[PDB]
């Protein structure tokens, strides 16, 4: 249960590329530093409290 | 009660711990002379030494009393955990800067002393151990007396025991100060300066005033290789008083039909001195390929119309800034296959308390990436080594590697692979290498060659990021060299590092595949004979990063002794100061500017993995010669080894002329007792565990301080193995494990990776394969080769791994005997020693 | 033959890049000093006609940075522009304490040598 | 494209509660203009439709969303007053940021 978050979590950023989230500096650091912090999670309860905030990052777009 | 002591008789030799006339009668009018009788120190210069070339941690009790007894730090300071690291908390170093000037006070004090027996005619030895921390001198007790003002005293196992601590204390550093006080402000240097040959010859006069051996500084002056080191050594700790602005490329202007360029003529080496070019014309006109190769190749174009640069990011010295806008360079994530994770997760992996998992990730950088990995250069320190000890070094590695044959070579004898290779900056804008090797003809080749042995061309490399995958949150950049350099050193070395990778059965194992019984063979070899061996390997704590200048120029010197014949003394010079401009201490294209390396290694260099091969070796060996010569001579009870160690020390310290006798000895003992395996930087030992169990060889503790007092790093326990059961293989080497398993009527070893590894190069690609079909299960059949001797291992999830894999390829083949690489047999016969 | 283009790039490039190296600072550096022979490590820091700071933070910011005008190289440097790292022109009314986490670090202080 | 319809369908498999309650609460319009803080308590503009459920989102003062409580502070709408709650009389965003 804790795979399928940690492989969700790269199409998640790919897209947000994709979106050109890159364009801007201060977006793309937290987005970069948040899924590296939880692509070494150990406990499946903090990778769903980040993948919050990055599923938020997408939904903050209206694109 | 113990006390280091540097003792030298007909009996017992060695710098090793220890317990326990008339002549003050023509001394005491010195003022370095201690007044007999009388008010000395404790603790010795023999246990500073001692402490800072031997050390580990736990039983470092005298050199934590040292400094806090000398007000160097206060005795809370050693409560933090991992203060002694170079790489977490480096403000160690400060701390053992406060002992500079103590260091550098002492080095007075000699040069007194001696002067004073010159003048009272004494012949003897001078030891660390007679000389107090404050600087004096006693224990007149090897002294005979003479002529007066014919006295000669020695001072080669003095100095050259001291020379590691001399740069580590930073103690010359009172000479960058205006009248060489602490108190006093810094010279202001002249901005056009660049010669200090005057100054270093002061700095050695008034130093080392006594030391027999002639100093170059400048090094195309010299004799020989071993020359070249000498002075070398000399000039690293001579570089650190003069300003950084003055080294680097040396520029001159240039009339060409009119119009003047501003060109490279020379070079200003911290190591090497002053160097100047041979063939410089003034004047020219309708420059040619050649020229025009050089001439946009050199920092002197670029640095001269470019802006000036500060960058409060780094501390690295900056040099200009190529663009007006500064470019910020992000990796992007790893694309993701589904199919293959659908495919995994129904045929029932990765479920709960498995034990394989997802480990390895392509994972992101933000655009403040390659500044911050480039500042771990850092860690890079000037580091000056013992001369008598890395001489004797250099020779017995040279044994290691007098089983393959060298010589510069033509330009059509050359052999070319992957020309698809990033040419550095500025040739990456019009292609890549392989644009440049069909455009320049044979003779453009030969005559470049020509060039660079008797010139020296700087040259400019790029730094990018890699697209990799890693179970780390590193950066893993690239350094690309520029084509100019990648030419003419693969013709300098190709037939030297081609016959390092075909020959078998050798330490260096370079080239050799583990198909085909490879890594059995390859074990067996390292075995070979050794009486109750044990098996152990270590690890390099930031090898590329702060691996010495020193220790590079001895593998280049030593990797270019095979150019006898072909080359002389001042052309071999050449080569060797192009290799240092143009490799180690060159200007890298990092963003859109330009920075300078403080040294290291470049990983896209041909001949990097051979260079740390030798290092690799050389550390070795040093942990060898430490192990046996801090043994006390007494309780070794062999009466071989004990002469063994006696013959050393008196060809280390006492002896000038290389002997060849005891070097062939000393290289069969180590092959007898000490077999090695080396690769790049991974290397395996098989040691004989009853001699190493009592200092006859190296062990682990004596590489832990080979590595701090002469690379700079601390290495820990956690990278290093050892193995009492020798039917298992190796721990750990090139990224593989090691399995005994029985095929074919008989016990064989194979090698086996992580499966984790595999699985995450499985699920994620490089995005460079999504499109095609076909190098899809090209890269399937390379994992599943890699993965096929995990069926052999105990564990039946493991196994599941290779048989997942193989059904994958079936599927890939069906929705699209020896060379059908479906069924199982293909990988089978992989790892069968019959055969490509 | 593509040997021609790639020469022609060259030359073109070395060209292009004479255009902005002589600035008469050159030539009273150069022989100013004997043999005509000077490190490269001083040609831009005495006669380059331009700078650029790069300041990761505030801090540093505030102790090199110092009003329009600043000592650097022995010099004396007038602020031209402060641009983000966006390539968005920046004013320097917005750099204080409190603004400073709203600007997107680095910043690139392009400044003229008078 | 060919990757929201690769990475949704993943989206709903995770089940989390987490997650699908900002899905649908963001599929009608009430999306947020920030990031949502894991830790020290900031702020998060959160803007609603005209009376998009409110009793769903917001009970006595307190926010509920992304399975999470927040307590309100501040309310601003697109008229830049703070009003207070006849319904018909409003502007179409409501940012109820909370800490
Ligand atoms: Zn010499
Ligand atoms: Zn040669």
């Amino acid at each position: 249960k804790m795979s399928d978050v940690k492989c969700t979590s790269v199409v998640l950023l790919s897209v947000l590329q994709q979106l050109r989230v890159e364009s801007s500096s201060k977006l793309w650091a937290q987005c970069v530093q948040l899924h590296n912090d939880i692509l070494l999670a150990k406990d499946t309860t903090e990778a769903f409290e980040k993948m919050v905030s990055l599923l938020s990052v997408l939904l903050s777009m209206q694109g | 009660v113990y006390r280091a002591f540097d003792i030298y008789n007909d009996k017992v030799a060695g710098f090793a711990k220890f317990l326990k006339e008339t002549i003050y009668n023509l001394l005491k009018d010195c003022p370095a002379v201690a007044k007999h009788d009388q008010r000395l120190t404790k603790y010795t210069m023999a246990d500073l030494v001692y402490a800072l070339r031997h050390f580990d941690e736990g039983n470092c009790d005298t050199l934590k009393e040292i400094l806090v007894t000398y007000n160097c730090c206060d005795d809370d300071y050693f409560n933090k955990k991992d203060w002694y690291d170079f790489v977490e908390n480096p403000d160690i170093l400060r701390v053992y800067a406060n002992l500079g000037e103590r260091v550098r006070q002492a080095l007075l004090k000699t040069v007194q002393f001696c002067d004073a027996m010159r003048n009272a005619g004494i012949v003897g030895v001078l030891t660390l151990d007679n000389q107090d921390l404050n600087g004096n001198w006693y224990d007149f007790g090897d002294f005979i007396q003479t002529t007066p003002g014919s006295g000669v005293p020695v001072v080669d196992s003095y100095y050259s025991l001291l020379m590691p601590i001399l740069t580590l204390t930073r103690a010359l550093t009172a000479e960058s100060h205006v009248d060489t006080d602490l108190t006093k402000p810094y010279i202001k240097w002249d901005l056009l300066k660049y010669d200090f040959t005057e100054e270093r010859l002061k700095l050695f006069d008034r130093y080392f005033k006594y030391w027999d051996q002639t100093y170059h500084p400048n090094c195309v002056n010299c004799l020989d290789d071993r020359c070249i080191l000498h002075c070398a050594n000399f000039n690293v700790l001579f570089s650190t008083v003069f300003p950084p602005t003055s080294f680097g490329p040396l520029v001159r202007k240039i009339f060409v039909d009119g119009v003047p360029f501003v060109v490279s003529t020379g070079y200003h080496f911290r190591e090497l001195g002053v160097v100047h070019n041979q063939d410089v014309n003034l004047h020219s006109s309708r420059l040619s390929f050649k020229e025009l190769l050089v001439y946009a190749a050199d920092p002197a174009m670029h640095a001269a119309s470019g802006n000036l640069l500060l960058d409060k990011r780094t501390t690295c010295f900056s040099v200009a800034a190529l663009t007006n806008n500064v470019a910020f360079q992000t990796v992007k994530p790893g694309n993701f296959n589904k199919d293959f994770y659908d495919f995994a997760v129904s045929k029932g992996f990765f479920k709960e308390g498995s034990s394989v998992e997802l480990k390895h990730f392509f994972f992101a950088q933000d655009g403040n990436a390659a500044i911050s990995d480039y500042d771990y250069y850092r860690y890079n320190l000037p580091t000056m080594c013992d001369i008598r000890q890395l001489l004797f070094v250099v020779e017995v590695v040279d044994k290691y590697f007098d089983c393959y044959d060298g010589g510069c070579i033509n330009a059509n004898q050359v052999i070319v692979n992957n020309l698809d290779k990033s040419a550095g900056f500025p040739f990456n804008k019009w292609g890549k290498a392989r644009l440049y090797y069909d455009s320049m003809s044979y003779e453009d080749q030969d005559a470049l060659f020509a060039y660079t042995k008797r010139n020296v061309i700087p040259t400019i490399t790029q730094m990018n990021l890699k697209y990799a995958i890693s179970a780390k949150n590193r950066a893993r950049t690239v350094a690309g060299v520029s084509i100019c350099s990648t030419m003419t050193n693969r013709q300098f070395h190709q037939k030297l590092l081609k016959s390092i990778a075909a020959t078998r059965g050798a330490t260096v194992v370079i080239g050799t595949s583990k198909f085909y019984g490879g890594w059995h063979n390859m074990l067996k070899t390292v075995y070979s004979d050794v009486e109750n061996p044990h098996l152990m390997g270590w690890d390099y704590p930031k090898c590329d990063r702060a691996m010495p200048n020193m220790l590079r120029i001895m593998a280049s010197l030593v990797l270019a002794r095979k150019h006898t014949t072909c080359c002389s003394l001042s052309h071999r010079f050449y080569r060797l100061a192009n290799e240092c401009a143009q490799v180690l201490s060159e200007m890298v294209m990092c963003g859109g500017s330009l920075y300078v390396k403080p040294g290291g290694t470049s990983s896209g260099d041909a001949t990097t993995a051979y260079a740390n091969s030798v290092f690799n070796i050389c550390q070795a060996v040093t942990a060898n010669v430490n192990a046996l010569l801090s043994t006390d001579g007494n309780k070794i009870a062999d009466k071989y080894v004990r002469n063994l160690q006696h013959r050393l020390y008196e060809c280390l310290y006492r002896n000038r002329d290389v002997d060849t006798d005891f070097v062939n000895e000393f290289y069969a003992y180590l092959r007898k007792h000490f077999s090695m395996m080396i690769l790049s930087d991974d290397a395996v030992v098989c040691f004989n565990s009853t001699y190493a169990s009592q200092g006859l060889v190296a062990s682990i503790k004596n590489f832990k301080s080979v590595l701090y007092y002469q690379n700079n790093v601390f290495m820990s326990e956690a990278k290093c193995w050892t193995e009492t059961d020798l039917t298992k293989g190796p721990h750990e080497f090139c990224s593989q494990h090691t399995m005994l398993v029985k095929q074919g009527d008989d016990y064989v070893y194979l090698p086996y990776p992580d499966p984790s590894r595999i699985l995450g190069a499985g699920c994620f690609v490089d995005d460079i394969v999504k499109t095609d079909g076909t190098l899809m299960i090209e890269r399937f059949v390379s994992l599943a080769i890699d993965a096929y001797p995990l069926t052999k291992h105990p564990n039946q999830e493991y196994a599941d791994v290779f048989h997942l894999y193989l059904q994958y390829i079936r599927k890939l083949h069906d929705e699209l005997n020896t060379s059908r690489y479906w069924e199982p047999e293909f990988y089978e016969a992989m790892y069968t020693p019959h055969t490509q | 033959d593509k040997r021609a283009k790639v020469t022609s790039a060259m030359q073109t490039m070395l060209f292009t890049m004479l255009r902005k190296l002589d600035n008469d600072a050159l030539n009273n550096i150069i022989n100013n000093a004997r043999d005509g022979c000077v490190p490269l490590n001083i040609i831009p820091l005495t006669t380059a006609a331009k700078l650029m700071v790069v300041i990761p933070d505030y801090n540093t910011y505030k102790n090199t940075c110092d009003g329009t005008t600043f000592t650097y190289a022995s010099a004396l440097w007038e602020i031209q522009q402060v641009v983000d790292a966006d390539s968005k022109i920046v004013q320097l009314s917005e750099i204080s304490m409190d603004n400073s986490p709203n600007l997107a670090w680095p910043l690139i202080v392009t400044a003229l040598r008078a």
